[PDB]
Formats: C-alpha cells, sequence, structure tokens
C-alpha cells in the first residue's frame, strides 16, 4: 500500500492510499508519467484552489467509492451537508470523480 | 369413493399442459399482495383454487362428488364475482369451466 | 467488520482502515509505516482520552457503525521529541462559507 | 425498440425489496417499450409481485427520478420460477460519482430557476439542469445493448 499526499489550499496534508486516490481521473493523470512513458511518477499533489474542509470530504468519497463499488453488501447514501455542496461539486468536477 | 376417484381424474385434466394457457390463474390460491388487491378477501368470503381442491381430495374431505363440484364451481364463481365481465381472467375462467363442466357431466 | 479512520496531528491527516479486532499497537504500526516514527514515539487518542496499546479499537469505542468509509472516526496523534511527548494539537479544517441565499 | 417486455404471458413470482434509503418507483417497460410507473415502495420495505418471464423493469427515486440498481445492475428481467420458487430483485443505491451525487444535493436545495444564480462554472449550470430522465437513460442503455452484438 503506497500512499500519496494531497495538500489543500490552506496547507493541510491528507495522506491516502494510492489506489484510493486513483478514483480521481485528474489525480490519476498527475501521478502517472508524462503522457505514455510511466516514469518520474510523483508522490505529492498540491491543490491551490481546494480548501481543507473540501479535500477531506473528497478523500472520504474515495474511501466510500473503493469500499462500496462492486460490493454485494447493501450500499449507504453518501452524505453531503448543504454548506459544502457547492464547493464539493466544483472539486468533483475538477477531479473527474 | 368410486366417484371420488373420477373427481380426481377431472382435476388431473384441469392441471394438464394443454389447458395451461387458460388454467394457470387458478392453479394456486389468490396471492392478494402479489396482485395488489386491497378488497379481495372482503368481497370473496370463501376463496378457492385447484391446489386447495387437490389437497381436500387427498384428505378424503369431500363427502360425495356433488361437494367436489361445488368447490370447483365456487372457484369459478369467485372469479366471475370479483371481476368485470369484459376482464381477461373471466375469459380464462370460462374456458377452464368448459373443460370441467363437460367431464363433470359424463359421470356414471 | 472494518473501521475507517482519520489519524490527525497538526496539519497532517491520514485516511486508513483497520478491523475492530485490531489493537491500538497495530494502528501505531500503520502510522510507523507511513510517517516513519516508531510506536514508542507515538501517542493515540479518541478525543481527550489516551488509548492503551493493548486495547482493541472495538474496545476503545470504534465500531463499524461509528467509523464508516463516508464518515470516518478521528484518532488523535502526538509525537515525542527531546524525549517527551508534545501536547495533542489538531489544526481544524477550513470553514465552509455561509450558505448562499438561493440554497435556503 | 430493443428495450421492451416480451409478451410471454408466462407468470413469474417476484420479490421487490428496497434496500435503498430512497422511496422507490418501479418502472415497467411495456410491449411497445414505453415506461409505466407502478406503486412506490417506501425505504426498507418489500413485497411480492405478479409479473411474467421476459418482462423488463427498472427502478428510480420516486421524487427525483435518480437512477437506482437492481441486483447490482440497471435492468431486471425475471426467468421462469424454477419449480415455483420466487425470483428476488434487490434494489439499492448505486455508487454515484461524487459529481452526480453533489448535483443531486444542489438540485434538492435550489429551484431550477435559481441554478444560474449560483457562483459556479457555466458548464455546471447545464449539468444541474440536465435532470435524470428515464427516456434519456433508455437511449443510453439501448446503444450499449447494440454494441454487444
Amino acid at each position: 500500500m503506497m500512499y500519496v499526499k494531497l495538500i489543500s489550499s490552506d496547507g493541510h496534508e491528507f495522506i491516502v492510499k494510492r489506489e484510493h486516490a486513483l478514483t480521481s481521473g485528474t489525480i490519476k493523470a498527475m501521478l502517472s508519467g508524462p503522457g505514455q512513458f510511466a516514469e518520474n511518477e510523483t508522490n505529492e499533489v498540491n491543490f491551490r484552489e481546494i480548501p481543507s474542509h473540501v479535500l477531506s470530504k473528497v478523500c472520504m468519497y474515495f474511501t466510500y467509492k473503493v469500499r462500496y463499488t462492486n460490493s454485494s453488501t447493501e450500499i449507504p447514501e453518501f452524505p453531503i451537508a448543504p454548506e459544502i455542496a457547492l464547493e464539493l461539486l466544483m472539486a468533483a468536477n475538477f477531479l473527474d470523480c | 369413493s368410486e366417484q371420488l376417484k373420477c373427481c380426481s381424474g377431472i382435476l388431473k385434466e384441469m392441471f394438464a399442459k394443454k389447458h395451461a394457457a387458460y388454467a394457470w390463474p387458478f392453479y394456486k390460491p389468490v396471492d392478494v399482495e402479489a396482485l395488489g388487491l386491497h378488497d379481495y378477501c372482503d368481497i370473496i368470503k370463501h376463496p378457492m383454487d385447484m391446489s386447495t381442491i387437490k389437497s381436500k381430495l387427498e384428505a378424503r374431505e369431500y363427502r360425495d362428488a356433488q361437494e367436489f363440484g361445488a368447490d370447483v364451481r365456487l372457484m369459478f364463481s369467485n372469479c366471475y364475482k370479483y371481476n368485470p365481465p369484459d376482464h381477461e381472467v373471466v375469459a380464462m375462467a370460462r374456458k377452464l369451466q368448459d373443460v370441467f363442466e363437460m367431464r363433470f357431466a359424463k359421470m356414471p | 467488520m472494518d473501521v475507517f479512520l482519520m489519524i490527525r496531528r497538526h496539519k497532517t491527516t491520514i485516511f486508513t482502515d483497520a478491523k475492530e479486532s485490531s489493537t491500538v499497537f497495530e494502528l501505531k504500526r500503520i502510522v510507523e509505516g507511513i510517517l516513519k516514527r516508531p510506536p514508542d514515539e507515538q501517542r493515540l487518542y479518541k478525543d481527550d482520552q489516551l488509548l492503551d496499546d493493548g486495547k482493541t479499537l472495538g474496545e476503545c469505542g470504534f465500531t463499524s457503525q461509528t467509523a464508516r468509509p463516508q464518515a470516518p472516526a478521528t484518532v488523535g496523534l502526538a509525537f515525542r521529541a527531546d524525549d517527551t511527548f508534545e501536547a495533542l494539537c489538531i489544526e481544524p479544517f477550513s470553514s465552509p462559507p455561509e450558505l448562499p441565499d438561493v440554497m435556503k | 425498440p430493443v428495450l421492451r417486455s416480451v409478451n410471454s404471458r408466462e407468470p413469474s413470482q417476484v420479490i421487490f425489496c428496497n434496500r435503498s434509503p430512497r422511496v422507490v418507483l418501479p418502472v415497467w417497460l411495456n410491449f411497445d417499450g414505453e415506461p409505466q410507473p407502478y406503486p412506490t415502495l417506501p425505504p426498507g420495505t418489500g413485497r411480492r409481485i405478479h409479473s411474467y418471464r421476459g418482462h423488463l423493469w427498472l427502478f428510480r427515486d420516486a421524487g427525483t427520478h435518480d437512477g437506482l440498481l437492481v441486483n447490482q445492475t440497471e435492468l431486471f428481467v425475471p426467468s421462469l420460477n424454477v419449480d415455483g420458487q420466487p425470483i428476488f430483485a434487490n434494489i439499492t443505491l448505486p455508487v454515484y460519482t461524487l459529481k452526480e451525487r453533489c448535483l443531486q444535493v444542489v438540485r434538492s436545495l435550489v429551484k431550477p430557476e435559481n441554478y444560474r444564480r449560483l457562483d459556479i462554472v457555466r458548464s455546471l449550470y447545464e449539468d444541474l439542469e440536465d435532470h435524470p430522465n428515464v427516456q434519456k437513460d433508455l437511449e443510453r442503455l439501448t446503444q450499449e445493448r447494440i454494441a454487444h452484438q
């Protein structure tokens, strides 16, 4: 289990499983090599725009997604407070997940 | 007991594959939940089906052949009663009753 | 089943999972793997309360129902340096803005 | 249409079981392939259903028309009961993308005429306005089906 660091705009460090982080298409690309040559594969990703309350919530989604996707065991609702809905939607859009 | 064996033969015919295209709604008891009928058991005071009749036969519960016929005719009457005359299941009921009445008539 | 955790010290937050039957020690072992700091230099807390190395996470109050993937439970973290443990300090996440009017 | 019930007229005992937190609308595609709504199932409830072999079902949030799963997939068609054993349909949430899920929540909080008064990228307004649609889902599903042939 490789981990990666996701840094929020306010300097918060989130360390998550690489396979979890790969849920994001945007992150998958940023970690994976330049184009088609899988080399100088990095280990940190910085988000100048996303704050901590949103990137933490995004990481919870990656856990939820891995755990519950292709799962025979009944699936619960992914909860979203009204207060983060708008920002989380913009992140999700940016992250392709 | 001679004639009760004949009643068993009639039911056997009603269960046959040839009559299945119209006989299947009466094979088993009415499932009101499956069929979504809030009012069936209020309107139909004494339900009946072919399976129930078969089991009553095996329990020698029919005194004579007339009592067997009354439950077969009850099964049909209940269908005619609950449904409108133009309903599809009414047509199927009449088509099976055709079979029943013919066999029941030829009983020595 | 599994329990799902945020292990948090200062501005660091780790998303990892473990079983109810796992002990606090193993969780320190997971942290060692990630942050390169041995279980002896580590202190784990549920809110205020310090966690015995021996106790299972279930015993500490972490359940599948209290520690879900979509809503993980928080474990506090303190390192030792100059051979004594720092105070537990977790920097809070940023606040969301006040709710826009068309969303009320 | 590819996506329609077969008029087999062979009965099939079915259990609808709603292991979603949503109120479920079962949808029957008829012989012409037009969706027919059936009575809703509250969350956590189930009931026995008289359907037929070859008959095509899908399931939605009754309020929002959000798409749901049945036995881990989108459509449900029952085989003949094997020696009269009922066929189970386990209805659940899918694992929505975070994007789709956020769209759901914002839709639930904002009148459609106010979407464009939210401080967000122009592209997301279109995404918000693009409501889940049973008819749109059927065209998407029909093309997918034609690609297996």
